[PDB]
RNA sequence: UAAGGUGAUAUGAACCGUUAUAACCGGCGAUUUCCGAAUGGGGAAACCCAGUGUGUUUCGACACACUAUCAUUAACUGAAUCCAUAGGUUAAUGAGGCGAACCGGGGGAACUGAAACAUCUAAGUACCCCGAGGAAAAGAAAUCAACCGAGAUUCCCCCAG
RNA sequence: GGGCGUUAAGUUGCAGGGUAUAGACCCGAAACCCGGUGAUCUAGCCAUGGGCAGGUUGAAGGUUGGGUAACACUAACUGGAGGACCGAACCGACUAAUGUUGAAAAAUUAGCGGAUGACUUGUGGCUGGGGGUGAAAGGCCAAUCAAACCGGGAGAUAGCU
RNA sequence: GUUUAUUAAAAACACAGCACUGUGCAAACACGAAAGUGGACGUAUACGGUGUGACGCCUGCCCGGUGCCGGAAGGUUAAUU
RNA sequence: UGAGCCUUGAUGGAAGUGUGGACGCCAGUCUGCAUGGCUUUAAUGUUUGAUGUUCUAACGUUGACCCGUAAUCCGGGUUGCGGACAGUGUCUGGUGGGUAGUUUGACUGGGGCGGUCU
């Protein structure tokens, strides 16, 4: 009933909770690979230095990552046919790769970990919408299309 | 048999009834495994209760710094 | 130490000795086949079969010598996975088995008695298992006392059947 | 007033009478409990090998000739059944005599049942005692079985001889 | 048809038939510390367990008692607080 | 949707015409809103118990594949399916002959059956 997230994730706490938290939930998931926590003397005081010492990021860092929606919008139509066939369906797999990898059809590269589409995309050939989600502070816009061969 | 972290038990006793049974009782505790070590990753110890709850106030590390050392 | 002496059931033969390396006694050694923890592998115990090195070599061989398994450390190698570990090899130490009783400890009866029998007794005895010593074991108050005080543990007689 | 007391010498040895706790005058069960040894007999089963003169009868099915419009029907030949026959080896034991301090701790003699099968046999293996195995009799588990043998608790207990 | 080899051959065991129940296959179930094996080189018209009773003709009435199967509304009711 | 604290209300910016919920011994008052010149008890904050919604994040995997490894165990890894469920620990209400705890006299013409024990 005592932890320190700091990297809030839908939990009733941000920058790490200092009062009664959940228990047995972190023993196998939260702590491992996720956001380590131990709100025990040692780890506690060590977090104060990360805060009592506190920003140029909101002015500068935000800018070195906000031009996303502006750098990629006027883009030429994405022409990556996903093997449209089967009497009116397809053969190609549409998920994470062809969405992001649709940028290096000339050179530029991205990270498959920024896509914004709750539901998986229906294996069609129409105007595949792609709302690029680089960071929470800034969102962008992309598209995808399938052809016959 | 194990409960490694803590000793164990398996000591016998007589299970009396209404006055008396000169029978015998024994085997207790239990088991479980697969414990994720903050370090590399889990070797499955077969601790039990009083062993599992022990790995809590304690560590996971010191709770193992013995089944190795000694 | 010494005039004898070559163990015994039987001499006998062939001998060794009398001064001081003949016996004989005591100490330290040398040797010490095969089996047996048995340890190179196997095996109905005293047998069978190999690898890798050796000397003399009329230079095939004879025998010899090393090679079990674990643990500690050392270095070198080293997977799934960069790492790192797991694993592997080598080497030096060490263990292993016997052992009468006493001793610490883990497990632990029943006949028997109770004039029956379940509580209870026998008895933590018998026994079985592990361990260590020459003895083992125990051994400086979060002890006791009772308003006085004693002062670690241990063993003995009382308190008391 | 009445009960119990009040000018009863005790105490410590020694020897003895008795009592108490102890075995407990001696010999003896049928049994219970603990730990080991036994499937070289026997009962099952597993693996791998062997045996069946021994001899007879000879069903169903089929081939062919005949024959029917087609079959049935039939004749031979082949075929090979059966809680089938007699039948040696082999396996087993229904009857009688003998034996009964035997030739023999279950047999001998004359007959008797099965004898290609749920058959029979060699070698080795697997089931362990409250347990095994059992075409079932409480049968068999080494001349032992309503709970094996060996050692222990053990000098069990014995109001009995 | 089978049975107490060695005092019981039966009305007892078995039987074909019937019913209940379990098992979706690495089946249930059984032997086995395990590996593995049987079930079965089968697969629900199959396999197991329980009870009733070769082949033929059959197998009647009773669910009060006990057992089992279903229901589970209501009564009684453990630890627990 | 209950209940605890208790936060704001009804008992114990200056007139008139009106709308709503309140209850009755009933003939009535209560109480927000335009124009006009402490307890009985309700709402919001909550704390906490209930059902029901949705989410991932528990850990599961007696699925597959790769090493350790010429292993059916185990461990690591990849992958899949499940997923904050399952399951476990503490606590707690059920149920609970599944199990347990609660000896069987004497007298006697042996004993037992019978009979009798004041
Ligand atoms: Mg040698
Ligand atoms: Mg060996
Ligand atoms: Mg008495
Ligand atoms: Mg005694
Ligand atoms: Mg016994
Ligand atoms: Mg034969
Ligand atoms: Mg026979
Ligand atoms: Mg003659
Ligand atoms: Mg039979
Ligand atoms: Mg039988
Ligand atoms: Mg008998």
């Amino acid at each position: 009933m005592q932890v320190i997230l700091l990297d809030k994730v839908a939990n009733l706490g941000s920058l790490g909770d200092q009062v009664n938290v959940k228990a047995g939930y972190a023993r196998n998931f939260l702590v491992p690979q996720g956001k380590a926590v131990p709100a025990t003397k040692k780890n506690i005081e060590f977090f104060e230095a990360r805060r009592a010492e506190l920003e140029a990021k909101l002015a500068e860092v935000l800018a070195a990552a906000n031009a996303r929606a502006e750098k990629i919008n006027a883009l030429e139509t994405v022409t990556i046919a996903s093997k449209a066939g089967d009497e009116g369906k397809l053969f190609g797999s549409i998920g994470t790769r062809d969405i992001a990898d649709a940028v290096t059809a000339a050179g530029v590269e991205v990270a498959k970990s920024e896509v914004r589409l709750p539901n998986g995309v229906l294996r069609t050939t129409g105007e595949h919408e792609v709302s690029f989600q680089v960071h929470s502070e800034v969102f962008a816009k992309v598209i995808v299309n399938v052809v016959a061969e | 048999m194990k409960k490694d972290i803590h000793p164990k038990y398996e000591e016998i006793t007589a299970s009396c009834s209404c006055g008396n049974v000169m029978k015998i009782r024994s085997t207790v505790g239990h088991d479980l495994n697969l414990d994720v070590c903050s370090k590399c990753h889990p070797f499955f110890t077969g601790k039990q209760r009083d062993v599992a709850t022990g790995g809590r106030v304690d560590r996971f590390n010191k709770r193992f710094n013995i089944p190795g050392s000694k």
